[PDB]
């Protein structure tokens, strides 16, 4: 005496399916990343050159003691 | 006392490389949406132990058609390469002080192929041959390379003693100043202890098991053990060489965590790219070697012998 009662899709319809490829950009510029790479380089070589001057002159302080120790 | 420091080197670092194990399994577990080992022991802290009794206990065969004296042979020198190769890293002190560590590391890098390649040819199997074959073609792609990077970065530190290292980065990491040798240097280490995605000489998915198949049990075993411990040692000769941790001669303790850190850092690094990526093509990587990596190698060589003598920036201790 009941209605007749079935699996089926809600009234009106189900919400969209998305299917479509998403692979979105999120990424720099090729300058940018260049230019960071360089910068870096930069910062280095001027970190290393300050203090491999530092140590040359560590090393000739070294060498000197030893030249007053050796007669 | 100096074979007490020898125990409390080697003995240590099977510990760690048994553990690396459980790490890895744990590590691509999660990466892959699982989990990994957790049963065996509280989050599977058991797991090494029970893989390396397992291991002990089954029974090894002898191929007949193998040679028996190289085949018993490659894993006890593959084994005890793996242990040696550690003796003059500066944690911050070296249990052997070299003058020349660098070129002693490399001669035993040389050396440590030789197991790869007699285990695949006294295996006297068709894949085993493929493998070792495959270990010969790897060694001809990065070798010189690998080489004249070394040469490259250590022009900056003035010798070839490894301590020095720490000498040279004490304001600076040398990474700063060689980031692209350094990226290079990176992949030759994944090509020098035949890691994903140049997993060549044992290439399960090509060769079932590659130079290794013939064995089982405690060889296996120790072929594990040792590729396991090269890559935890070159690891920490990369965090050595790049990321150079300050050091208080009075508070060493300091040094040693800042360098496993370190070590460890890059290690779960080889892990990820073993999870996120595919394999080479044995004749690709070659190609890649030579006709990429070395003539970016060489122009920097050049630029790295100029730049210190245009800038007055040469090291002592010659
Ligand atoms: C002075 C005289 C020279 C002394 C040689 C030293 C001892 C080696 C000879 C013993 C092995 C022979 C055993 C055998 O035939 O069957 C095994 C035996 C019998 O089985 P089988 O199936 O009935 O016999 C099969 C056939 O008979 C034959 O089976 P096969 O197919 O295996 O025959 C080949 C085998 C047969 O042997 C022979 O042909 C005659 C032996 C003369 C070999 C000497 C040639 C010179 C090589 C260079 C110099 C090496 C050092 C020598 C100097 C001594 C001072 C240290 O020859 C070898 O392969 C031995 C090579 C030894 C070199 C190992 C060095 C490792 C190099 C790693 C790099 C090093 C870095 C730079 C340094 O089975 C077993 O007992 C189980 C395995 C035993 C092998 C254990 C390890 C082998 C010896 C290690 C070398 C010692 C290094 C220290
Ligand atoms: C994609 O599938 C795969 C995986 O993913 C699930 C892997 O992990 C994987 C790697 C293999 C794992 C299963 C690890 C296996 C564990 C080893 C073979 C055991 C080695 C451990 C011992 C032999 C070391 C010794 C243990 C001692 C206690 C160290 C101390 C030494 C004493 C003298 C003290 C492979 C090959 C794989 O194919
Ligand atoms: C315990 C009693 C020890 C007896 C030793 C006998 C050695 C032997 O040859 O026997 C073969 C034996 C097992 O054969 P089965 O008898 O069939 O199995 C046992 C069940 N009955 O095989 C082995 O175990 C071989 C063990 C190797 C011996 C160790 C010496 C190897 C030397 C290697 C030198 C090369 C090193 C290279 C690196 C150095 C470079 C810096
Ligand atoms: C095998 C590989 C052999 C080469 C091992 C390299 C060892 C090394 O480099 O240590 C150098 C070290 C110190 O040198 P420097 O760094 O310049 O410092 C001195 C100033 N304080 O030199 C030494 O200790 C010399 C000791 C002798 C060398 C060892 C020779 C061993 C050669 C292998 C023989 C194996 C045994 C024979 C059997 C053959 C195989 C079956
Ligand atoms: C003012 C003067 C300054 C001096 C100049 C400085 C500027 C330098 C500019 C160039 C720097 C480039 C450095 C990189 C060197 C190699 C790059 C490269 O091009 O190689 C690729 C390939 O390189 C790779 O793809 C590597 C593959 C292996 C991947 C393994 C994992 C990747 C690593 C991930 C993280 C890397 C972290 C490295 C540093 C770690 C810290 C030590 C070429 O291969 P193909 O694209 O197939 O083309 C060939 C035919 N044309």
């Amino acid at each position: 005496a009941s209605k007749v009662k079935q699996d089926m899709p809600p009234p009106g319809g189900y919400g969209p399916i998305d299917y479509k490829r998403n692979l979105p950009r999120r990424g720099l510029s090729g300058y940018s990343m260049f230019a960071v790479g360089i910068g870096t380089l930069l910062f280095g070589y001027w970190s290393m050159m300050k203090w491999n001057r530092e140590r040359r002159r560590l090393q000739i302080e070294d060498f000197e003691a030893r030249i007053a120790l050796m007669p | 006392m100096f074979m007490i420091n020898i125990l409390s080197l080697i003995i240590p670092i099977l510990l760690a490389v048994a553990f690396l194990t459980l790490v890895e399994r744990k590590v691509l577990g999660y990466m892959q949406l699982r989990k990994g080992p957790n049963v065996v022991g509280p989050y599977g802290l058991l797991q090494p132990i029970a893989d390396a009794l397992k291991l002990f206990t089954k029974e090894p065969l002898r191929p007949a058609t193998s040679s028996i004296s190289m085949f018993i042979i490659a894993p006890i020198l593959a084994l005890s390469l793996a242990l040696t190769m550690w003796v003059p890293l500066p944690m911050p002190y070296p249990l052997i002080n070299m003058n020349l560590g660098v070129l002693f590391m490399l001669a035993m890098s040389s050396l440590a192929v030789y197991s790869i390649l007699w285990s695949g040819w006294a295996s006297n199997s068709k894949y085993a041959l493929i493998g070792a074959l495959r270990a010969v073609a790897q060694t001809i792609s990065y070798e010189v390379t690998l080489a004249i990077i070394l040469l490259s970065v250590l022009l900056m530190n003035g010798s070839y003693t490894l301590s020095t290292l720490i000498t040279t980065q004490e304001h600076i990491w040398m990474i700063f100043t060689s980031w692209p040798l350094a990226m290079m240097w990176f992949i030759s280490t994944l090509a020098e202890t035949n890691r994903a995605p140049f997993d060549l000489t044992e290439g399960e998915s090509e060769l079932v098991s590659g130079f290794n198949v013939e064995y089982a049990a405690g060889p296996f075993a120790m072929f594990f053990m040792a590729e396991y411990a090269n890559i935890i040692m070159m690891n920490a000769f990369t965090a050595i060489l790049f990321l150079g941790a300050s050091h208080d001669p009075h508070t060493p303790e300091l040094y040693t965590i800042n360098f496993v850190l370190k070590t460890l850092a890059l290690t779960i690094t080889f892990l990820w790219i073993r999870a996120s990526y595919p394999r080479f093509r044995y004749d690709q990587l070659m190609h890649l070697l030579w006709k990429s990596f070395l003539p970016l190698t060489l122009a920097l060589c050049m630029w790295h012998i100029s730049l210190p003598i245009m800038t007055a920036s040469i090291p002592p201790q010659s």
